[PDB]
């Protein structure tokens, strides 16, 4: 059984900067099992304070083993995937486990308007999850 | 990367 | 503020449990709020096939929620804690809510008398609960 699904997360007014190092924003829950995304706009910790950290969390309790490959990307103004980062294998998700990237994208890259990744100051993240069971 | 270690509980 | 308490549960004739996957035994209730333990001798589900699953259940609560950390261990023949598993952080309990570990210990480990954890065919579990 293969189940692939996605979620698009729009974070408005991203430049507002009301989340300090270690602080988190969580997305609404989604499914194809319930999942959510968690982002640290100023990094998970001191070694990552210069990056957005981004994680996929399994919220619900599965009945059988869940392994998932995941890919996170940023959508530009044309809706195209850019700066994608993909898990190098399927990871085991149990209830309450997250997996992701502590250094998903540089804050100083994302925040510079010229790179075009915050159109109307909106950060749009796209998460694709391929579940095998 | 994961933000947790140890054994997450289920329920 | 912390309120920490415990319960010891001895299950006799453990090797004779007829519970199939998904079936459950619950303990008597205890308190320092009423709680009990629940075990699935043959696992909760497919993910936990061939494990004993172990849970803390909040049976009765006068308010909406309780936050608690918990630790389960198996007491060996000397009464010592072994094969412990702990929540690490506090979990949110409401009346009727359980939290625990579906893969608490392999059934085939527990059931082999040679590991010494079923003296006289008795399983002794020890739960420590910290309401924080
Ligand atoms: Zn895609
Ligand atoms: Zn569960
Ligand atoms: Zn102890």
């Amino acid at each position: 059984k293969v189940v692939k699904f996605s979620y698009m997360w729009t974070i408005n007014n991203f430049s507002f900067c009301r989340e300090e190092m270690g602080e988190v924003i969580k997305s609404s829950t989604f499914s194809s099992l319930k999942w959510c995304l968690r982002v640290n706009p100023k990094g998970l910790d001191e070694e990552s304070k210069d990056y957005l950290s981004l994680y996929l969390l399994l919220v619900s309790c599965p009945k059988s083993e869940v392994r998932a490959k995941f890919k996170f990307s940023i959508l530009n103004a044309k809706g195209e995937e850019t700066k994608a980062m993909e898990s190098q294998r399927a990871y085991r998700f149990v209830q309450g486990k997250d997996w992701g990237f502590k250094k998903f994208i540089r804050r100083g890259f994302l925040l510079d308007e010229a790179n075009g990744l915050l159109p109307d100051d909106k950060l749009t993240l796209f998460c694709e999850v391929s579940v095998v069971q | 990367d994961s933000t947790t270690e140890g054994t997450p509980a289920d329920g």
